């Protein structure tokens, strides 16, 4: 039949007062024969009407998606604010509800540690400079690179892992040109979570 | 108390 | 003082037979006076000896960084096998203690939906294909993107979401150059979870 | 029963 995905908003977003966080609530395998969508809004038990409905989009067996977006305020998820989403389709035996909301718990503030180049690492054309965080509630975190206030793309960062006192850490390693670290050019860590004053923090590294 | 990304505002305190 | 992480392997390497998972335990911010570190390896109590020892590598306000790798079996992690490591230094207190271990729980598949590029989309120079997936425990994943049976790099994929049953939701959106799509080329969406029969499953996606 | 992965051995049953 038709499933439906509630997505939170990047963890960016949220934690960035210049930009708008927004939850997504997407539909897949709607149908050819049945495909009007209703969407109903709730913050808290308390419906709302602000949402943005996008156009139908082709599928694949004759079927379509359908996704509405609701901006939502930077403090009011992060106050723990539940947000739901009611999708009605004449396919559906009953309406489909889908709840997300930011974690509950007490907040933690994120440790980070950055590691240079090894010995074997600074032989190669490329190096990548690795940054450590751990301790952090909740889970969700933004972790990107810059150099000289520009940004830097060339990074993996690994998914939140699950600590055995219920923080979380994890790794991210970016990837660069050895003459751009001989040369001397700092680089940075920019973390952003919740529980940073200013919901930002950065550790840098340079030679030598 | 501000805090900025690249240029674009984080968070003020 | 000196911090301890205790990485879990990635989870491709677990689910890939023809690959070394390894358990990785980091130590950070070790002191130039007391630079010695030793290592006890435990498999669910068991003392185990195989470690590989990596060399210090230099650091910042005179500190050295160690790490132990200790490669796991497949099926023990699988099976729920805890790992852990002991870490001693001449500067500790006591010896530090770390655990990691795959998640308990009862196993559940993932849902694996694939959605074409949106007609706005389609009008700029490099289109983007996105892969939703649900339903899936533990977190543990691994999403690729193919194409021809050669890999496909451009993709982020976002951090499993907790879901109110239990479960785990996602996306992956791999962009590729219009005209890669528009020749016919399909592009398939792996997915390597651990309650996937052989690990592995895939939806692709093409014109029209 | 064997799955690949870009060439190379997933799993078998």
């Amino acid at each position: 039949g038709p499933s439906v995905f509630l997505f939170p908003p990047k963890p960016k977003d949220t934690l960035m007062i210049s930009r708008t966080p927004e939850v997504t609530c997407v539909v897949v395998d709607v149908s050819h024969e049945d495909p009007e969508v209703k969407f109903n809004w709730y913050v808290d038990g308390v419906e709302v009407h602000n949402a943005k409905t996008k156009p139908r989009e082709e599928q694949y067996n004759s079927t379509y998606r359908v996704v509405s977006v609701l901006t939502v305020l930077h403090q009011d998820w992060l106050n723990g604010k539940e947000y739901k989403c009611k999708v009605s389709n004449k396919a559906l035996p009953a309406p489909i509800e889908k709840t997300i909301s930011k974690a509950k718990g007490q907040p933690r503030e994120p440790q980070v540690y950055t590691l240079p180049p090894s010995r074997e690492e600074m032989t190669k054309n490329q190096v990548s400079l690795v940054c450590l965080v751990k301790g952090f509630y909740p889970s969700d975190i933004a972790v990107e690179w810059e150099s000289n206030g520009q940004p830097e793309n060339n990074y993996k960062t690994t998914p939140p892992v699950l600590d055995s006192d219920g923080s979380f850490f994890l790794y991210s390693i970016l990837t660069v040109d050895k003459s751009r670290w001989q040369q001397g050019n700092v680089f940075s860590c920019s973390v952003m979570h919740e529980a940073l004053h200013n919901h930002y923090t950065q550790k840098s590294l340079s030679l030598s | 108390d501000c805090a900025w990304h690249l240029g674009e505002l984080v968070w003020c305190t």
